[PDB]
């Protein structure tokens, strides 16, 4: 008709220059280049996979570092619904909820204190979270060092090796893994 | 705490300057038809083979062609998503998309909008988020950046009556600015620790035992251009803020730089096209002075915090529910506050669980209008929206006709400049009264009392203001929700662009005055103020009484 | 000026326009009427029992809903009355008395008894003393005293002298003297006085641009409040009850822009009177107004310099003659030049020096004008041979008595030639007494007038085209920046044309019919009223004072009305925050009684509240009727410094005076005890 | 929902499109 051709071959070409071929572009050079970064950032020995250096996985128990909670909808730390908790400010079920969890924080840990790092009983945004900030980290250094029987030093010089500070102090927060913390405990261990 | 958001501020602008400035001398030469360096050959046996006809077409023509390939990567991807079984790249096998939900999705993906009423992890196949979503993010972006490109060529332009060739307009846009800076921003998101892999959905035993499930993709691919321009629509549901996205501070200023980007370049491309930086450096200043503004209240907001969780037993009062870890308070404070000032959609902190100080401040610069840096392309239409209304009550105050940068304005512009201001709080406030007349919408709460209508309003905001951004407790994927949004991110798209084009076409005709001793200078402090008075108070005179029953309400509970 | 009590009962009388079909034509009051009615059928079933509740709010939303439209109407009709008003006073007689036509054009003819209104085209009428003129037209021969203060204000009688720079007349005005006849040039009907009093009375007032711009936002803006109140139902039916119905329409009324809304009218009614009460005639507000935008300013030297013709005198300049000699000439012209314009001359000589040796009774000089033959004067009762002509002229004098003429006073028209003036000599016996030098000055205060201009940014070019050294010395004791000389009708135009297509706008204060063309191709055509007939309908306003230099008032006025508009509106939209603070924690204290920490006001009660805000928002419009009347204040300052000015008063007054207003309104209310 | 704000939300619309046709008009 008017301008049928010209619109019709703008949108083909526009479709196969920016969606099929950028995409291609981006991940052949990603192989090549970055290939454990591109390919999921996993982490893994032998052939089987124990997480990745960035998804967080859910911690129950006294010996293992505890991140922040999640509100994943079927399972904590569940990968598959990352939503994170869309509770309000105001909502009193987030009351009940915070209230057990800083129940539940301070049966767990009876020699540290009676304040619990806000983190540590509040949800992720993500719904799933591999890392928490070094004092809150540090906060629940005396149940790990008796739950594992290993030097509260040893553990401090621990979590400060496998921290991870921003470029700049003020950009982001310094912070430290948790996951590849744990399998570093493991790795202590045996 | 403050003197590190204080830096925080200044650090982003300054950095955003000095990577926007370059952008305007090369945005400009895309404004005014002149090819880029190196590229001259490569356009001539471009668009021979694609047939765009070198010759110009007017406002009404251009008109048709953005709408007909909006039309048409409307019909695209609602046709891509009610399939996806037929179509490879599926590992999961992903059933096909319901009808009221694939509507909306593409109505939003091609409208700027890039609303996310699903999961996208557990919705979508590779294909769609690789293809067809990604086209979309990117001809969205290019069609504002089209639109602003004939106002900006009507405003320079004395007495012609075209406004050049929209289709060799969006090429050169699209090859030469979204697809390369696209691919740098790809590249370092991999270096980073962003994933495009398209392996199947790997499953992962624990150290514990509890066997959980990784998903993975092309997402550090669609990343970069949901960042550049102001697409905001991610890979999975918790977008820009999963790891597999933005896993680190370095990549979260990325994604800052690159909201902020496009706008910024367009403003100092309008400065530098008129021969007058000032002209550009007034638009700037004035979006950056409420921006600014809104960010102190925002991180001041969020500082105070959830006052509960003090007397709940914990050593600080910073309200850490719905935000992340690596990204601190003030960080996603600023993250919060920059996607709902630039229509991006992206967030990282859930902005649901947010304090009512701190959640009120992105509902006020969504429904003032896309216009502190708001929108790619939008950025600059939104707020010359205001301009032409500023530079008449100026010139009402002065005693002489209303012109801005020479051109006189009249009645013929201003009906379609109400028009085009008006179309918005309409869309707002008529969804947002649907919504509570029946019960679907009603009936989408998460949380009760005033934040609830805060939730919608939020939604609706988002939806008619091509955001994206969300009050993630809706459940909008009823029915009802997904055709209310789509309606309005329809109009709210195209009864905005369309009043702009016309108001172009209006304007390209009139001849422009050359200069005057006793004319206003819209350049000065003085009408810096006045622009930034008439945003903050058309735009806040319109939702107080909106905004009173939501978060002043449970603010002052 | 505002409140005469005169007229008031009977605008109150008209303020009565309360019907639908005097209504729509102003739709930002449309819907404050049709939000009155329903509050009004809302208290109505209010009262009878339908709904439950008190029903005196209602009642009073309704009645002080009611009284908003009564004062708006009362400041439209006010503006109308006073307009109405100025026709009057404008109006005088127009059919004062029978016309004395003459079949044929001659002093002294056959006489009629026909009445003064179907004179038509090139109709001649005899005027005698104490008589007055029934249509507008020109003069033919003879002159005298004519006063026109019961049309223009001026009491100066003015002559209308046959021909010339001035020999235009208008209609029912008075004449003084005997000796006046007057062409006919337009039917009575055609003459731009009825047409003002047509379009007063007629009442049309066709909008200009700006105003239907100004309409367009303020239409806007009540849309955007009219859903804004409107989705404030559901919003409060979610939480609790929802707000009555009249607390949002109350709610609305005060958002709605109701000040400029109802002022609307009276800006540019009020701004035809300013009009009409400067002397002068105005078509359209849009010629208002871009006679208000104008930048350059056009003139001719014939109404600057004494109005032309009437040249002073500068030391007569003469070869061999002494300045006591010369003296004596002037002398002895003051016993002679017994035209007009020759009595003028001798004035001019007189007080240039001043000589009282002889006078017309002790020389009986023979008071004879000139002959049309040689325009020579025919006094010969002095003892030299007086000779009043130009060059020609006295070389036609000189072979027809004296023979042959001397080199000196040629060389002597050489020298006046070179130096301007004009070349007109005074001769006496068979000698010369040298050329008179007759260079003009610039009368009134045109410099500080020019000076004013160039304070206010407006060009002034001045177009006439003698010479350029003339041109240049009066653009030097004038004060015009520029001007053209060497001028044609086609070098107007295209300059006009050029300005025009340069970027910038002109103006034009013509009086003749040469440059009335020009005069009419220019967007702001300002017509002589001492000017020609057909230049006067090719203009678009006429000035009544004979004043070149009404642009100024015109600039002033016409600025004031866009100053007015745009300050009242940015008040109406800046009042809404405070509109804002004092209803919205009353209007939702009900089901929301945490929002009862917002009215910073410490107002007294939600039904207190509702009914303050509407209170002033009445008597904000009734206290501004005044700013409507009379507009803003023009200082001539620079736009910057006085969008400063205007933001400092008017944008600080929103949100400050309405502060002010609803808190002493409701602390009155609680002192009354009505709440 | 009910009856008696139907025409409510009818007088709205009412006053909508006369606004609006106000706004297009230039009376
Ligand atoms: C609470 C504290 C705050 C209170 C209020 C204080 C207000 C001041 C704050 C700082 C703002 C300064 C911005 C520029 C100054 C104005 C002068 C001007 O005409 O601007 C054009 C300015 C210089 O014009 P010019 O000298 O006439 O030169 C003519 C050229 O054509 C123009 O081209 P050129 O000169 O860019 O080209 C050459 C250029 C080569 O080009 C480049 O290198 C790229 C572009 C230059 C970018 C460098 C500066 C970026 C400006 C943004 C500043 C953001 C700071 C954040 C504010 C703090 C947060 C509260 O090389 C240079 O020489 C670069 C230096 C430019 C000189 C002026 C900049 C001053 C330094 C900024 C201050 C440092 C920040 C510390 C904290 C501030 C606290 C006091 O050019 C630019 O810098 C371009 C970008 C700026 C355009 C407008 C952007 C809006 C910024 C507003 C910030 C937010 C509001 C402030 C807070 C509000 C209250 C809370
Ligand atoms: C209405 C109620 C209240 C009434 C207030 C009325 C107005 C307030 C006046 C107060 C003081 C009076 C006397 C001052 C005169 C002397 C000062 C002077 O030189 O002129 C400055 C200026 C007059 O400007 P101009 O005569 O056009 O140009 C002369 C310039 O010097 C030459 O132009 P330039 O561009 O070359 O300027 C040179 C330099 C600037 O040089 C200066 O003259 C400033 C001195 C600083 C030294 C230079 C350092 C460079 C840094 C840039 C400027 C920093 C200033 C502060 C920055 C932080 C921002 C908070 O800047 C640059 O290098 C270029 C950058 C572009 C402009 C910078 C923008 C700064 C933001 C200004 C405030 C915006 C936020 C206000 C919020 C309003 C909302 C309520 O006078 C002012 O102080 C005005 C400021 C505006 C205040 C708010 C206005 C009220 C409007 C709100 C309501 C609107 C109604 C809505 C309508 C209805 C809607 C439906
Ligand atoms: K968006
Ligand atoms: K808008
Ligand atoms: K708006
Ligand atoms: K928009
Ligand atoms: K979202
Ligand atoms: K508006
Ligand atoms: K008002």
């Amino acid at each position: 008709m008017s301008g049928l051709r010209p619109a019709l071959s703008t949108f083909i070409f526009l479709l196969l220059i920016t969606g099929g071929v950028y995409p291609l572009l981006t991940t052949v050079l990603g192989q090549w280049w970055f290939p454990w970064q591109a390919n999921g950032s996993l982490i893994r020995e032998g052939d089987t996979v124990r997480g990745s250096a960035l998804i967080g996985q859910n911690f129950t128990g006294n010996g293992y570092f505890h991140g922040r909670p999640s509100a994943t909808a079927e399972m904590p730390y569940n990968p598959q619904a990352s939503g994170g908790s869309n509770l309000a400010v105001s909502n009193p079920e987030l009351d009940k909820l915070i209230a057990a969890r800083v129940a539940a924080l301070r049966a767990a840990n009876p020699d540290a204190s009676a304040s619990v790092p806000v983190e540590l009983v509040t949800a992720s945004a993500s719904g799933l979270d591999n890392n928490i900030t070094p004092q809150a980290a540090a906060w629940q250094i005396p149940r790990v060092a008796k739950a594992r029987n290993l030097s509260v030093e040893q553990l401090t010089q621990l979590i400060a090796k496998y921290s991870q500070q921003p470029l700049v102090k003020y950009i982001g927060q310094p912070v430290v893994n948790i996951v590849e913390l744990n399998l570093a405990l493991d790795k202590l261990d045996e | 705490m403050a003197a590190q958001g204080f830096l925080l501020i200044a650090t982003f602008l300054l950095v955003l300057m000095v990577l926007a400035r370059p952008l305007g001398s090369g945005l400009a030469r895309l404004i005014n038809d002149i090819p880029l360096p190196g590229t001259t050959g490569v356009e001539r046996v471009l668009f021979r083979a694609l047939g765009v006809s070198d010759r110009e077409m007017n406002w009404k023509q251009y008109l048709c062609a953005i709408l007909g390939l909006n039309m048409l990567g409307l019909a695209v991807l609602f046709f891509m998503l009610l399939g996806q079984h037929y179509l490879p790249l599926n590992p999961q096998q992903l059933p096909g998309l319901s009808w009221d939900l694939a509507l909306n999705t593409a109505v939003s993906f091609v409208t700027n909008t890039n609303w996310q009423s699903y999961s996208g992890e557990t919705t979508l196949s590779y294909f769609s988020q690789m293809a067809g979503l990604t086209v979309q993010n990117f001809l969205s972006a290019a069609s504002g950046i089209a639109v602003i490109f004939a106002l900006i060529r009507a405003f320079t332009r004395q007495s012609m009556s075209t406004l050049g060739n929209a289709w060799v307009d969006l090429l050169r846009i699209t090859l030469w600015v979204l697809v390369p800076v696209a691919l740098l921003i790809a590249l370092f998101f991999i270096q980073q620790g962003a994933l495009q892999n398209f392996l199947p959905y790997q499953a992962v035993n624990t150290v514990e035992g509890a066997q959980q499930l990784l998903p993975m993709g092309p997402v550090a691919s669609q990343e970069a251009i949901k960042m550049l321009g102001t697409n905001g629509g991610g890979f999975f549901n918790a977008n820009s803020s999963h790891p597999f996205e933005n896993p680190t501070a370095l990549t979260n200023f990325v994604q800052m730089l690159a909201i902020f980007l496009i706008p910024t370049a367009l403003c100092f491309a309008f400065g530098e096209v008129m021969g007058d930086r000032r002209q550009g450096r007034m638009l700037l200043w004035a979006m950056s002075v409420i921006f600014v503004i809104c960010v102190g209240v925002v991180m001041w907001a969020e500082v105070q915090g959830n006052p509960h969780l003090l007397a709940l037993g914990t050593d600080s009062s910073i309200n850490m529910e719905g935000k992340e870890s690596r990204f601190g308070v003030l960080v996603s404070s600023l993250f919060a506050v920059v996607t709902t000032a630039a229509s991006c959609g992206a967030v990282i902190a859930m902005h649901d669980s947010f304090t009512a100080l701190g959640g009120m401040v992105p509902m006020w610069l969504m429904q003032i209008g896309e216009v502190v840096f708001g929108g790619v392309g939008s950025g600059l239409y939104g707020m010359m929206l205001f301009v032409l209304l500023a530079v008449f009550i100026a010139g009402l105050m002065i005693g002489r006709t209303p012109e801005y940068l020479g051109k006189k304005i009249d009645v013929r512009e201003m009906k379609l400049t109400a028009l085009a201001i008006l179309v918005t709080p309409t869309l707002v406030l008529m969804g947002a009264a649907l919504a509570m007349m029946t019960d679907a919408g009603r009936s989408a709460m998460l949380n009760p009392g005033p934040h609830g209508f805060s939730e919608v309003l939020y939604a609706v905001s988002s939806a008619a203001n091509n955001n994206g951004s969300a009050f993630a407790g809706l459940s909008a994927n009823s029915p009802f929700w997904n055709c209310l949004l789509a309606f309005c991110m329809f109009v709210g798209r195209f009864g905005v662009i369309i009043p702009v084009m016309a108001i172009a076409g209006s304007l390209v005709s009139k001849k422009s005055q050359a200069a005057s001793s006793g004319t206003l200078p819209t350049h000065g402090p003085l009408f810096v103020g006045l622009l930034i008075g008439t945003v903050l108070l058309v735009g806040a005179l319109t939702f107080i009484p909106a905004l009173a029953l939501g978060p002043v309400a449970e603010y002052l509970s | 000026l505002f409140e005469p009590t005169l007229v008031v009962q009977a605008l109150k009388e008209a303020v009565k326009k309360l019907n639908p079909q005097a209504q729509w034509r102003n739709p930002v009051m449309f819907i404050v009427w049709i939000g009155s009615l329903l509050t009004t059928c809302i208290s109505i079933a209010m009262a009878s029992g339908a709904m439950p509740g008190n029903a005196l709010f209602s009642a009073a939303i309704s009645g002080w809903l009611w009284i908003t439209v009564l004062f708006a109407n009362f400041a439209e009709a006010l503006a109308e009355g006073r307009s109405k008003a100025q026709a009057n006073s404008l109006k005088g007689v127009k059919k004062t008395a029978f016309a004395r036509k003459l079949r044929e054009p001659k002093y002294g003819a056959a006489a009629d008894k026909v009445p003064a209104d179907q004179l038509r085209k090139g109709d001649i009428v005899l005027v005698e003393a104490g008589d007055i003129i029934p249509c507008d037209g020109e003069v033919i021969e003879g002159g005298a005293s004519v006063d026109e203060s019961a049309i223009t204000g001026e009491s100066a009688p003015v002559i209308r002298e046959s021909g010339g720079d001035f020999a235009s007349v208008t209609g029912g005005t008075r004449i003084l003297s005997d000796w006046l006849v007057i062409e006919c040039s337009v039917n009575p009907g055609e003459t731009f006085l009825d047409r003002m009093i047509a379009m007063v009375e007629g009442a049309q007032r066709r909008k200009t641009p700006n105003e239907i711009a100004l309409t367009i936002l303020l239409i806007a803006l009540t849309i955007v409040f009219l859903l804004a109140t409107a989705t404030l139902w559901p919003f409060s039916a979610w939480g609790g009850n929802a707000v009555s119905v009249t607390v949002l329409v109350a709610l609305l009324v005060c958002l709605i822009p109701t000040t400029i809304g109802g002022l609307l009218s009276a800006i540019g009614v009020a701004g035809m009177s300013r009009m009409l009460g400067a002397n002068v005639i105005a078509t359209s507000g849009r010629a208002v107004e871009a006679a208000g935008d104008v930048d350059v300013l056009l003139l001719n030297k014939t109404g600057t310099i004494t109005l032309g013709n009437r040249q002073a005198s500068e030391f007569i300049p003469a070869q061999g003659v002494d300045e006591k000699t010369l003296a004596d000439a002037a002398q002895l012209a003051s016993l002679a030049d017994e035209t007009p314009e020759g009595r003028s001359i001798v004035i001019l000589a007189k007080q240039r020096f001043n000589l009282r040796e002889r006078d017309v009774q002790s020389l009986h000089a023979t008071f004879v004008p000139f002959t049309a033959q040689s325009r020579m004067s025919g006094i010969n009762i002095d003892n030299r041979m007086i000779r009043k002509g130009s060059v020609d002229a006295i070389r036609r004098h000189v072979e027809a008595n004296g023979g042959h003429f001397p080199t000196d006073v040629d060389q002597k028209v050489d020298q006046v030639a070179r130096q301007g003036a004009t070349p007109l000599v005074v001769v006496e016996g068979s000698r010369v007494l040298g050329v008179i030098a007759l260079k003009d000055i610039v009368k009134g205060g045109i410099k500080e007038r020019f000076a004013q201009l160039r304070k206010m940014g407006i060009k002034t070019v001045m177009i006439t085209g003698d010479n350029r050294l003339t041109a240049a010395a009066i653009a030097a004791e004038a004060g015009v920046d520029d001007f053209l000389a060497e001028a044609t009708p086609e070098a107007k135009l295209a300059l006009i044309r050029q300005y025009q297509a340069e970027g910038r706008l002109v103006a034009m204060t013509g009086d003749g019919t040469n440059d009335a063309p020009a005069l009419a191709q220019a967007d702001v055509a300002v017509a002589m009223n001492s000017g020609t007939q057909a230049a006067k309908e090719a203009g678009n306003m006429v000035d009544l004072d004979s004043n070149p230099t009404k642009l100024i008032e015109v600039v002033h006025i016409g600025k004031q009305m866009l100053m007015t508009r745009g300050s009242l509106t940015t008040f109406s939209i800046a009042n809404d925050v405070a509109k804002y603070f004092a209803i919205i924690p009353a209007a939702f204290a009900a089901t929301y009684p945490q929002l009862n920490a917002l009215n910073i006001m410490c107002l007294h009660s939600p039904d207190s509240a509702i009914l303050s805000a509407v209170i002033f928002n009445a008597l904000i419009i009734v206290f501004l009727i005044p700013l409507a009347l009379k507009g803003v204040s023009y200082k001539p300052l620079t736009a910057s410094a006085m969008l400063r000015r205007n933001l400092w008063i008017y944008g600080l007054g929103g949100l400050l005076v309405p502060f002010i207003g609803i808190k002493v309104i409701d602390l009155l209310l609680t002192v009354c005890g009505l709440v | 929902m009910s009856a008696g704000v139907i025409t409510g939300v009818l007088l709205v619309f009412l006053l909508l499109g006369y606004l609006v046709y106000a706004l297009i008009n230039a009376e």
